[PDB]
């Protein structure tokens, strides 16, 4: 019966918390006795139990000082234990808040504190806060030292020391980092993965004594830069409470030769003899690159130095290396194998859900006015990396008080109260800064997930069947496939008209299966074949696998397999693991230009052709894209389908495109001339005008014909 | 909103001298002209993280820091950046490329660390890292281990810095690709300014900033000059300044004579600029900012080019009215189209087109020719 | 820790074999070389993809030994101060000479004495040279053997693999299936296992995994058993129940899902691996079968018959014909026959060495053939590269080699006209031999043997489809199994969902086959049966 509800309490003392008469008996404690209560993370202090008959059963009242120090709020859980041992503290030193003591003149210790342990008994623990109403002012103490420790009792016997700097408020957090796992959004399956090879050989270290195995040691994480990994250590480092230990990549590299290994042999000793802790190694390629970038003797007497420390620490347990970088292909191969990084992580791009959560911790200070649509926001921003959303939210509030910057004057320190009092952002200043943002994650290829269902596909219901067969079954209910011992098919190949629904095709697939997507644009192909890219093939199958279930889809696939870049996609595709789901679904208008060794068994060999879609799937797919458009009432999209023979989804869109243009046109000139909120039927007319189709029959009836062939 | 802080010496006849109304520095925003906009950004963000660090408080934000500016040599960054920080009033530590480039093997990181440490502890303070190129050249250029431990250090430094010291950041380099990429993220130069040769405006003001103590006879038609030097920037017009009382003098040296140490004091207060001189230094000088693709501004209306009513017409409604009217794209959800392909017979005059269309949404315009 | 024996290694006999029988009698029984009158040699070299367990192989032997043992890392020995290197050598070897007997292992050599091309610096010369003094100056001492282990042979410096240094070679392969079962009951010898567990199965099920690859399984599924039974636990508290800290134990699902999230890489590069292939997995080509036995048996297990008769025994053999005939089950079936390992070399793999962007090399396939002699090379597709540089290493390789050693080089190619008529010369891929398409007879038992692993309805007989599959290919008769296996799973899972399908069915099979196609073109086999008969007329009088 530890877990009590949190009250606001009514009185004035910050050591002193009410509980229920009947939970009083449950938990055999009197009126008076001193208790120790935790609450989040690893924050815990002592306070003096009152009887309150009033609090409700499984309740308790603790006033704002003691909800600040535990990290908590109004209505929270706490865990409440007896503490009848707490001891006297025989000689303590407190300073005060420098925010706290501004001006204030005479003995701030006889003024203030000595009414406040006039034999009060108040408990005191380390790091605690008091605060002590003096006159017409109220002043604030912390618990700078006390001996015996840690927590004890402020009695006539303690001796006071009153003598010291200031405590500047905005240290506490500006100079230090106290995150919690409330502090990350988007990103919950990987906070798991990490959790649970970090906390669990240290929090419960007697689990793998039991089953008689040794956890896994390394583990490093990767992913485009700015999304979040070391904050992500960081709040585990914190939630474990273990001893954490940072070494930072430039920081080592950036000191006279010959101290760069003295600094990582300290830093290693130093969390071997604190056992147990965590040595988080950020930006871990700069140390440690590829063999190709390094040559100088000092950045390979770094790299083995480094080594050895790794492999001298796999004996010594309670200890875990947490490494970071952008690149799997970015760092020495040496350290990826056992003993040495055995787990691997990936961090992709958030999706909608995570966007909103990372806008809501970041927007929880800001000033922001009623009208604000985060959801609209988290719709519309895509692509962006939680670095760019707080970029995002800076530049916002940078407009807001460049906009209000009319009423206020460059002279003088301060600025009217009054000018201060109306700051708040809206909604034009957060698309203005989506409009000056700079994402740039998606300039290289990255792991991010898809929502799209068998919803947006109108027609080739058939080849939506036969994806379910490939796809579903071996994932969902392996149990069949090795019952019948039958390893599922690896990839797929999409051939067809360009523009008929390929891309979200192969999204719809692996949102079915729930698994990560990621895609190489032809673009993408055309740079690693002329080596000038960051990103290589196989590193784009590392990250499938880190991330697996995955599906890879390869676009325009004949740009390149009309070679070097071929022959690397195979080795990577012939060295996967049959297990592992990780499907890779190709796509081409050129299937006879396609080298024939992708095609066969094993391989790439599962041809589909994708028709032009039929009436049906053209009225599905102008419903679809006008889903967010206001229309004319009355329209009949069917005449438009039947006049849309021959018309890919491509060219649908282009003529709603240019009927939306019209309407706009239209709107736009009819306000200057000073109305037309619906896109009228002969906005449609005018568009079809000037629409034609971009597939010519040539290209159909060869198609038809390979297909045909193929079929025979 | 835009150039909001510009709207309103030196924070200083005698007294007008006193009152400032070889190494005359401390040079104002008014030793400056032709580039309101940059100024205006760059001034928004010195100013107000050291001037005024209250109003971040009130609202909640941890203000950016990290700005690098980039533009063609002799443009008047370190001008620019100099004058800011006199403006400004702060502690305010320089810091060269060369200048730490040339030290000892050894003593290139000491320096920028006690730099550092020093503007931590006198806080405000201005770090002007003058050819920041020098210091943090793209990776492939250097391989040796000292040009590596210098940027290390600066990374260092830099993210070491980021915190509540209302300490900025900033850096200078023609080439914005020259410099490590790494400097460039979230936490470090990550504000980009541009700085681009002045237009006709531009260089009619930096010529009467430059040519307001010459003794300029009467016959000086400086708006004549503005309009013909095309493509000048504020150092090639300094030149050509010098150039034309260079050849002034060169001229009236026929009553000088050279022997004598002195010269009678008619002649020397008898100089006088004339139009031909300017025309003479024109003719000499040679502006070298074309050689590289730069961002210049362009006053071409739709009155200098003939006919292609229905071609101007598609152009306004492809390009205008999302620059003016984005409002009512948001509403029908419809993305402008992003870019355009004229095609035709040769000397029909597409470049108009393009300047036109530049200028009517007053837009910047970059060129890349075919030699390019 | 230590006290690693002989009782924590499994599946590699014959490497264990080779590096004891050089160790120990220098060391345990020296009097027998003094009798004897030699000088046994000192320095080994073992390689071999990484995680085999050379080290583990290292300690076991010298702690067995029970003589004086030195560890050198080449890491730690190159991360230490300019100069420091050559004095830590200097003194790992006095102390080593000191105390003989005794034995040296330099891990990772490879790291301090790189291929001459990757030594640019100053210091890895001066490391390299000091090495070297110190190995050749050891001949004076004795009582001494050096052991180094490198993840390939080619990576050392040439110089290394001299008489009186690393001279001895010992090539460590990927093991077998009877290896894999003992490492992993070697591993788990204390996991709170279930009751179901079926490790022969997983032993089967796991091919290509590493002692360290079968070691992060077990630790992956004991983590996974801990997950699942977390549901129990709360991380709250710091005192863990003592009923359901013993209701833990591992189950077989456990380590299926292991498998699903494994990354083995041994099989990324070549590797001289161990086949168990009978004359039982390819049917038909019984003229094929007796010639190759005549041709690789007889000078394997009968060389006093050549000796007696002086015949040298040919080198390489070359198969050609229709793609996906089973060329490579017939290569290592012929393997199997002469117990000797097989190295395969894939066509992108010839391809990455002939741009070069590939670790191994043909020279090091083939010392690491020599190394592992006798041995089977096979060479899949050389038309892809006879189309040469690649071509001629290949050339100067094959007649580089030794008559008396049993390496035999089997080229496999679609496109004999195609390939460079250097390579048929004799003395080397000459011997050219046709695989036609199985039989109907080789057609039922290709279906049986793909059978063996899967339930089959009683009184389905397979001779209609064998009979309705003229000339099929054996790649098409799995494609055909394959397709009427995921119609049958297809129906069990519609099933299943309507809630059975226990086993296959003859309409399955209809099914599968009514769209089925023949994977060789007319054409093609025009093309091969006329280049057949025009060979024969060229030997055929
Ligand atoms: N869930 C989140 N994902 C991403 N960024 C987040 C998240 N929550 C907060 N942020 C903010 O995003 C920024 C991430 O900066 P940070 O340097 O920690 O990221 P990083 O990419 O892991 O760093 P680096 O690779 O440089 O060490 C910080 O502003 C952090 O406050
Ligand atoms: N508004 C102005 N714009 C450009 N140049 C100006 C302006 N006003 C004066 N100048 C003159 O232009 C030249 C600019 O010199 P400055 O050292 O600032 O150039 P820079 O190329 O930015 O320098 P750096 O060597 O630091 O890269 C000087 O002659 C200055 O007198
Ligand atoms: N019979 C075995 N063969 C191989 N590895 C085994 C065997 N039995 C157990 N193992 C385990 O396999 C792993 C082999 O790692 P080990 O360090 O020996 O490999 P290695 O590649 O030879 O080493 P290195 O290159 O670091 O010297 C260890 O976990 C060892 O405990
Ligand atoms: N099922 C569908 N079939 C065809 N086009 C579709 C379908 N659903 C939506 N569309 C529209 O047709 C366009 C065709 O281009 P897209 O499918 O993106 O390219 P590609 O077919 O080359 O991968 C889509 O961008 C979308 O606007
Ligand atoms: N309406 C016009 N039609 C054709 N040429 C024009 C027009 N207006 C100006 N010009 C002339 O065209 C020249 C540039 O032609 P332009 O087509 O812009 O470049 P290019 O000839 O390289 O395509 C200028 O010298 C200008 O005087
Ligand atoms: N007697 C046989 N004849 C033909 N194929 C067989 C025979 N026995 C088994 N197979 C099948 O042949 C396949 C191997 O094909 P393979 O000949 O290696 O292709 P390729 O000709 O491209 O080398 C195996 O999957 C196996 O199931």
């Amino acid at each position: 019966d530890n877990m009590l509800l949190v009250d606001d309490a009514i009185n004035d003392d910050n050591s002193v918390i009410a509980i229920n008469s009947n939970t009083m008996d449950k938990l055999e404690l009197f009126r008076g006795d001193t208790v120790l209560v935790k609450g989040k993370k690893r924050k815990d202090t002592v306070l003096i139990v009152l009887i309150d008959d009033e609090l409700e059963d499984g309740a308790c009242r603790i006033n704002r000082v003691v909800r600040n120090n535990l990290r908590i709020r109004l209505g929270d859980l706490v865990t409440i234990h007896p503490c009848p041992d707490i001891k006297y503290a025989t000689r303590i030193s407190v300073l005060p808040i420098a925010d706290t003591i501004e001006g204030i003149t005479g003995n701030l210790f006889d003024v203030f504190l000595k009414p406040y342990f006039v034999e009060a008994y108040r408990p005191v623990r380390k790091g605690d806060h008091f605060v002590v109403r003096g006159g017409m002012r109220q002043v604030e103490f912390k618990v700078v030292d006390v001996e015996p420790e840690e927590y004890a009792v402020v009695a006539q016997d303690t001796i006071i020391h009153w003598e010291g700097e200031p405590i500047n408020r905005e240290d506490e957090e500006n100079n230090m980092n106290e995150v919690g796992y409330d502090d990350i959004g988007g990103c919950r399956k990987q906070m798991a993965q990490i959790r649970e090879m970090v906390e669990l050989p240290l929090r419960h270290p007697q689990l793998f004594k039991a089953i008689g195995i040794k956890p896994p040691r390394g583990v490093l994480m990767y992913g485009p830069p700015g999304t979040g990994k070391t904050l992500m250590a960081r709040a585990v480092a914190n939630e474990t409470g273990a001893f954490f230990f940072l070494i930072n990549g430039p920081e080592v590299m950036s000191k006279m030769a010959g101290e760069s290994e003295s600094n990582l042999r300290k830093a290693f000793e130093e969390a071997e003899k604190n056992a147990p802790a965590i040595i988080f190694i950020d930006e871990i390629d700069s140390i440690a690159p590829k063999r190709d970038k390094t040559n100088g003797e000092v950045e390979r007497r770094v790299v083995s130095q480094l080594l050895t420390l790794m492999d001298g620490m796999k004996a010594r347990s309670n200890v875990v290396v947490i490494a970071a970088t952008n690149r799997p292909n970015s760092i020495d191969p040496a350290l990826r194998r056992f003993g040495r990084f055995d787990r691997e992580v990936d961090i992709g791009i958030p999706d909608a859900t995570g966007r909103l959560e990372v806008l809501r911790i970041h927007t929880k200070n800001m000033k922001l006015a009623d009208d604000v649509d985060l959801e609209a926001l988290a719709a519309e921003t895509h692509g962006y990396v939680g670095a760019d959303i707080a970029s995002l939210c800076s530049e916002a509030a940078m407009q807001q008080i460049r906009e209000k910057m009319d009423l206020i004057d460059l002279d003088e320190d301060e600025i009217d109260a009054e000018v201060l009092d109306s700051l708040g952002v809206t909604m034009d200043n957060f698309r203005f800064a989506l409009g000056n943002s700079n994402p740039s994650a998606l300039r290289e290829t990255v792991v991010e997930s898809v929502n799209v269902t068998w919803d947006d596909v109108g027609g080739l219901d058939e080849i939506k069947e036969e994806l379910k067969e490939t796809v579903e079954y071996p994932v969902l209910h392996p149990d069949q496939y090795t019952k019948f011992g039958l390893s599922p098919s690896k990839g797929v190949l999409f051939y067809g008209p360009p523009g008929t629904g390929k891309t979200l095709l192969a999204k719809a697939v692996a949102t079915e299966v729930s698994a990560n997507f990621i895609s190489v644009k032809g673009p993408e192909l055309l740079s690693m074949w002329y080596g000038e890219s960051e990103s290589n093939i196989r590193d784009i199958f590392d990250k499938a696998r880190a991330a697996a279930p995955t599906v890879v889809f390869l676009d325009e696939l004949d740009s390149i397999a009309k070679d070097r870049v071929v022959n690397q996609l195979l080795t990577e595709m012939d060295g996967m693991n049959a297990k592992k789901n990780v499907f890779v679904i190709g796509a081409t208008n050129r299937p006879d230009q396609i080298d024939p060794a992708i095609l066969r068994p094993g391989r790439l060999d599962q041809l589909i052709y994708v028709p032009l879609p039929d009436e049906n799937a053209r009225l599905s797919i102008l419903n679809a894209q006008l889903r967010k458009t206001p229309l004319e009432p009355g329209l009949e999209l069917t005449a438009i389908a039947k006049a849309t023979q021959g018309f890919s989804g491509a060219d649908l869109l282009y003529i709603v495109q240019r009927a939306a243009k019209y309407a706009i046109k239209d709107s736009i000139e009819a306000h200057r001339q000073h109305p037309v909120p619906y896109i009228t039927k002969e906005h449609f007319a005018e568009a079809m005008k000037t629409a034609k189709r971009s597939v010519s029959d040539a290209e159909l009836r060869r198609y038809e014909a390979y297909s045909q062939q193929m079929k025979a | 909103t835009a150039t909001a802080i510009l709207r309103r010496k030196k924070r200083k006849r005698v007294v007008r001298n006193n009152l400032r109304i070889n190494n005359m520095n401390e040079v104002g925003y008014d030793d400056i002209g032709g580039c309101r906009k940059q100024m205006a950004q760059i001034r928004e963000m010195v100013e107000l993280p050291l001037r005024h660090p209250q109003l971040f408080k009130a609202i909640g934000i941890k203000p950016p820091r990290g700005v690098l500016m980039y533009g063609p040599p002799g443009t008047g960054k370190t001008l620019m950046a100099r004058a800011v920080a006199n403006e400004t009033g702060a502690f305010f530590f320089l810091i060269n490329g060369p200048e730490v480039m040339s030290k000892m093997a050894g003593e290139s990181e000491s320096n920028l660390r006690k730099a550092f440490e020093e503007a931590e502890k006198n806080a405000p303070a201005i770090i002007f890292i003058d050819e920041i190129d020098s210091i943090a050249p793209k990776r492939d250029k250097t391989n040796g281990e000292v040009e590596r431990r210098v940027v290390s250090q600066l990374l260092t430094l830099m993210d070491g810095m980021k915190a509540r010291s209302n300490v900025v950041v900033i850096a200078a380099t023609n080439r914005p690709n020259s410099i490590d990429p790494a400097l460039r993220r979230f936490g470090r130069f990550d504000r980009e300014v541009d700085i681009g040769i002045p237009d006709a405006t531009g260089r009619l003001e930096v010529l009467r900033i430059h040519t307001k103590n010459m003794k300029l006879a009467d016959d000086v038609d400086l708006e004549a000059l503005a309009a013909e030097t095309h493509g000048y920037v504020g150092a090639d017009i300094a030149s050509l300044c010098s150039e034309a009382a260079m050849q002034q003098i060169r001229e009236k040296m026929d009553l000088i004579d050279l022997d004598e140490d002195e010269i009678d004091a008619e002649v020397l207060d008898s100089l006088g600029v004339t139009m031909d001189n300017f025309r003479f230094a024109l003719g000499n000088s040679n502006p070298s900012a074309l050689r590289e693709t730069v961002v210049e501004s362009v006053n071409v209306t739709w009155d200098d080019v003939g006919g292609l009513d229905e071609i101007k017409e598609e152009l306004k409604e492809t390009v205008e009215y999302p620059v003016l009217h984005p409002d009512q794209y948001t509403k029908f959800g419809l993305s402008p189209s992003k870019g355009v392909l004229f095609y035709g017979p040769p000397g029909t005059g597409k470049t108009l087109l393009a300047k036109a269309v530049a200028t009517e949404v007053s837009a910047n315009f970059i060129s890349v020719k075919g030699p390019e």
